[PDB]
């Protein structure tokens, strides 16, 4: 019904029927009718693996009826929108013929070429995971390497006819997609099976006019006597068949009709098949590689041409080739056939190369057949040694990037010279910056994304999208992030739409890059490049604290992330053990003096930045492996610059032979813990002290919990190591003096609502949080979390004083305890995530023996519960404040590491839920059920007490039931657990708040 | 203090439990054996 309807109007397409009436009556109906009932059964599609061929021939025929001309743009349209539809659906293992058909017709990239791109990385994006992950996609067969060889050859003939062609919007902003899809898609440690490119020039196989030169006769004997050997073989395999060489013309004989011994075989037909391996031969004299005469001289061949087997690289590279010619004499020779038609194409006719694999088969067998009775009679080819490594498409695409990075550097060079030189916008090579503006940026920007670990990971440390990145790989990505430094280190006033993009660029080269293999044994220039760049961003941030007392659009806003991100990258890689161990430290001592100092000035700008400046402190710190404020303790060290040098290199070096003086704004880590404490007593506030928060305690946290493991509390595995003083001497005691530091601040400012870091005053505090002394919960916690509730419950009276009047200004009031609730809804953001973790700590303690100081931190915990269930006005507030200030990122991550209400939900009663329960006795759960009962028929607290002691013989008894029985006896068997519980008034008291708990957390989850 | 009964808990007896035995043993043929058939065609005349 279908099949032969387009068919016809392909045929019909043609130049003499293009306007025909019944043509454009065809186009109608089919677009009207027939294309639109292709798009509804496109679902339907799927799973057609039997019908393959018919499938594939549909495809095409779609794709050529697509690009017929003589079709209303509507039409047009519509067979666009019908084939995307279908290839949405279509399995990739039938679509590959017309996706080498979209790849050849690509490289145009324009007219019909950009519907193709399009439909192209639709395809890629729907099976980005079967392209790249070398296990097959789910449900799907294993991508092919030849297809991977296809996207290739794409990629890299699309990159450069978009470098060549003329800027165009529209064709750039819509090619991006593509490329980017394809440089995903394509894994990076893939090696082409040729590491070449075609660079040639319905495909045109261009054959071989091989046939007006004669073979020479130095090889002539030898080429007819091939001949022989081929018509001769043909009956070497019918008689392995048991079809011996038939005499006689006659159809029912399967071997040749005139097949007889070549004694008795007549010459005449001899000539006819021997004119076939004539032409084979002139087409592969006509390429480079000629066969070698060490023979000499030159109906059944005893010697087999074992075509299956591989042989050595560049001779199966030439016979390869062979096997093109005899494809390419034979597209032409078809070829002509088509044009004589008129109508159609040939599906054979496609390159040598992306051909099916059947008449691949028979090419490559002639071939090798040919190239094995070379071998068995001495011809070898006479006329680059390029590794796997270097075969990498991620080595290719960053020799290209060099490349590039060199043209970089000259136009920005021209740039500078014009806008120097007044202004010229006209640039002989602006379409290269344009090009770099739009693609570049993003490609490798998307490129290094999508493959960030593959680059990340280690010959030692297999991982990633590929294995890993080669060492040589490493370096140069390492060299590229200097590159990148550099080129925005220059010229930074240039390119500001660009800057985000080049940021954005320099922190996933920050990321993905082993510097441990650049250390070790690494090239000695880029080392002294990326020294080079460290000193160069500590005489800028010099610069910035003299100017503070363009930079000012580089520092702040370009260098900052990046050292920072930097810093934490080689930090969480633990590189700074070896990348930062020399060399690289000095600078780091040298910047962190200079931050300490700058922190002394109270200028605006300074108070403005010291966050991100605290930042990058502390993810230098933990990015650094030597001690800076212990410089007795630092020279036992093995990472220390003195045990390194001697003190004339030290001299020469710089080093003045001393920590304590070498950094002498920072004094010792004692010292510093004596001021925060002194201050934390004092009780003054972020105003008062704004670089304690921001640095010190940014500095004492990055400190002492990651040096803890160094210091002697953690068990040294190597005892004559830790035998000399170890490099840190603080202990859980210091890290818990920390924790008590950070609470008094913390109670300090719960009043003030100019206390806007508490984001990071909770998140430094998430590590030190841990390994939290018992007593910590009795000392600090109870008193702060009663303050908390004692505040909550005055401003819950203040609403409901504001309710039980209705007035305008009673409503203003209310917005003004709206603005209370959203403050305290700060401060318990604050404060929960640290209760969070300490009752994960301790709550195994807990439950193993019972508390009477966590029972009552929880019937507490449970007021501030219920009375955040009350105040509907508090849920909004806490709602307002989370969306504003974007707290629903930090709550998630303290739920996953420990909606935006499940924040007290989950702390004041699913934290310590357990421990509720375990305070109340079985045999209450009766009383604890009538009561859940009672509260449903909505009575009050006090109501339900009344009901609880009327109600002191429904609790049942060990006796009454085995099933409670079991229950009865462990909780009886905890050590903890005593009959003094057993008295009514504790009965009722612990049946009456655990009552409520549940009753509001089931009006929680359910109204 | 989760709700969650232990199992086998009341058993008075040890729980009796079962182990795949690796022994080759012959087993007659399933009807619905996704890869072999089996037909059972007799009477018919000078064939047994």
């Amino acid at each position: 019904g279908f099949l032969p309807d387009m068919r016809a109007a392909a045929s019909l397409d043609t130049a003499t029927f293009s306007t025909t009436e019944m043509a454009l009556a065809l186009n109608r109906y089919l677009c009207l009718a027939v294309l639109p009932l292709i798009t509804k059964c496109a679902p339907l599609f799927a799973g057609t693996e039997h019908r393959a061929i018919m499938v594939d021939s549909m495809l095409h025929t779609v794709y050529r009826l697509s690009r017929g001309r003589s079709l209303t743009k509507a039409q047009r349209d519509v067979i666009e929108d019908c084939l995307m539809a279908l290839c949405r659906y279509i399995r990739p293992s039938m679509l590959q013929h017309l996706l080498r058909r979209l790849v050849f017709d690509v490289p145009i990239l324009n007219e019909f070429a950009k519907m193709p791109l399009k439909l192209l990385t639709n395809h890629y994006e729907r099976c980005w995971k079967y392209y790249c992950l070398p296990t097959g996609w789910a449900n799907f067969g294993v991508t092919s390497e030849e297809e991977l060889h296809l996207t290739r050859k794409l990629f890299w003939g699309i990159f450069d006819s978009l470098a060549h062609k003329k800027y165009d919007q529209e064709l750039y902003r819509m090619a991006m997609p593509c490329l980017c899809a394809i440089a995903g898609a394509l894994p990076p440690d893939y090696v082409d099976a040729s590491y070449s490119s075609k660079a040639e020039k319905n495909f045109d196989p261009r054959p071989v006019e091989t046939l007006n030169v004669i073979i020479p006769e130095k090889l002539d004997s030898f080429i007819n006597k091939f001949a022989e050997y081929t018509h001769e073989k043909w009956a070497f395999d019918k008689i392995q068949n048991n079809w011996s060489y038939g005499e006689n013309v006659d159809e029912e004989l399967k071997t040749h009709p005139m097949l007889r011994p070549y004694k008795t075989f007549s010459e005449k037909d001899k000539e006819i098949y021997r004119w076939p391996i004539k032409e084979s031969l002139k087409a592969m004299i006509a390429w480079e590689w000629t066969i070698e005469k060490a023979r000499e001289g030159e109906y059944n061949p005893q010697p087999p041409d074992l075509s299956g087997v591989t042989l050595s690289r560049e001779l199966q590279a030439m016979a390869e080739q062979l096997a093109e010619n005899y494809h390419n004499t034979w597209g032409r020779k078809k070829k002509q056939e088509l044009e004589a038609k008129g109508g159609g194409t040939h599906p054979l006719l496609v390159p040598y190369d992306t051909l099916t694999a059947k008449e691949k088969a028979r090419d490559r067998e002639k071939a090798q057949e040919l190239l094995k009775f070379l071998q068995m009679n001495g011809y070898a080819v006479t006329r680059l040694d390029t590794s796997s490594i270097e075969k990498r498409f991620a080595f290719g695409f960053l020799q290209q990037l060099l490349r590039w990075m060199d043209i970089s550097q000259e136009f920005i060079a021209h740039l500078e010279a014009v806008v120097s030189s007044g202004r010229v916008e006209k640039s002989p090579h602006e379409q290269e910056i344009k090009f770099f503006a739009k693609i570049l940026l993003p490609l490798i920007n998307q490129y290094f994304t999508n493959h960030c670990l593959y680059f990340l990971s280690t010959p030692a440390k297999v991982l990633g999208s590929g294995g890993h990145a080669s060492n040589k790989e490493k370096e140069m990505i390492t060299s590229l992030f200097c590159k990148l430094a550099a080129l925005v280190r220059h010229r930074v006033s240039l390119f500001g739409t660009d800057a985000p993009a080049v940021v954005n660029c320099l922190h996933i080269l920050a990321r993905s890059l082993d510097a441990r293999t650049v250390m070790k044994s690494g090239p000695e220039i880029v080392k002294a490049g990326l020294r080079s760049f460290f000193e160069s961003a500590s005489e800028d941030i010099e610069k910035m604290v003299e100017n503070l007392r363009q930079n000012l659009t580089y520092t702040t806003v370009a260098l900052l992330p990046v050292l920072t991100t930097l810093f934490q990258h080689i930090a969480q890689h633990q590189f700074g053990d070896d990348v930062i161990l020399d060399d690289v430290q000095v600078s780091c001592y040298r910047t962190l003096c200079s931050i300490y100092s700058l922190g002394t000035t109270k200028n605006t700008y300074v108070e403005k930045l010291r966050p991100a400046l605290g930042e990058c402190l502390a993810r230098l710190a933990a990015a650094m492996p030597v001690a800076f404020l212990e410089p007795q303790l630092n020279e036992y060290n093995a990472c220390s610059v003195y045990t390194t040098k001697s003190p004339r290199e030290r001299a020469i070096l710089g080093l003045p032979n001393s920590v304590e003086e070498m950094c002498p704004d920072i004094p010792v880590l004692d010292r510093l813990m004596a001021d925060i404490g002194g201050l934390a007593e004092s009780g003054a506030r972020y105003t008062e002290m704004p670089h304690v928060i921001e640095i010190t305690l940014p500095m004492l946290c990055s400190y002492l919990p990651r040096w803890w493991e160094r210091g002697p509390e953690a068990p040294p595995p190597a005892l004559p190591a830790g035998a000399p003083p170890p490099c840190t001497a603080v202990t859980s005691d210091h890290l818990n003096s920390l924790l008590g530091n950070i609470l008094r601040i913390i109670v300090n400012n719960l009043g003030i609502d100019e206390a806007t870091w508490m984001k990071r005053l909770a998140v430094f505090a998430q590590p030190i949080v841990s390994r939290a002394r018992p007593e910590l919960l009795h000392s600090h916690f109870i008193p702060t979390i009663g303050r908390l509730r004692k505040r909550a419950g005055k401003v819950v009276a203040e609403e409901e004083q504001l309710r039980l009047e209705a007035k305008a200004e009673a409503e203003e009031g209310e917005l003004l305890v709206r603005d209370e609730f959203s403050v305290l809804c700060r401060d318990l953001y604050a404060l929960y995530p640290l209760l969070i973790r300490y009752v994960d700590n301790n709550r195994a303690h807990w439950l193993t023996e019972p508390n009477a100081n966590a029972e009552e931190l929880f019937r507490m915990v449970g007021e501030i519960f219920i009375y955040w269930s009350k105040s509907h006005n508090f849920k909004r507030e806490e709602q307002n404040f989370v969306v504003q200030n974007e707290i629903n990122n930090m709550s998630f991550l303290t739920a996953d590491s420990k909606s935006v209400q499940t924040s007290l939900i989950v702390a004041t009663l699913k934290k310590m839920l357990p421990i509720g329960l375990n305070m109340c006795a079985p045999t209450d759960q009766d009383l604890i059920m009538l009561a859940k009962t009672r509260y449903a028929l909505k009575d009050t607290d006090e109501e339900v007490r009344e009901f609880l002691q009327n109600n002191l013989h429904l609790q049942g008894k060990v006796e009454g039931s085995p099933s409670l029985r079991w229950q009865m006896a462990l909780y009886r068997g905890l050590p903890g657990r005593e009959e003094d519980a057993d008295d009514p008034e504790k009965i009722v008291r612990r049946v009456q708040e655990v009552s409520a708990v549940l009753y509001h957390l089931e009006q929680t989850e359910h109204p | 203090q989760e709700g969650f009964e232990p199992f086998a808990i009341n058993m008075q007896r040890p729980v009796t439990t079962w182990f795949s035995k690796s022994l080759p043993q012959f087993e007659p043929v399933p009807p619905e054996h996704p890869h072999y058939e089996v037909a059972r065609m007799d009477g018919t005349v000078d064939t047994p």
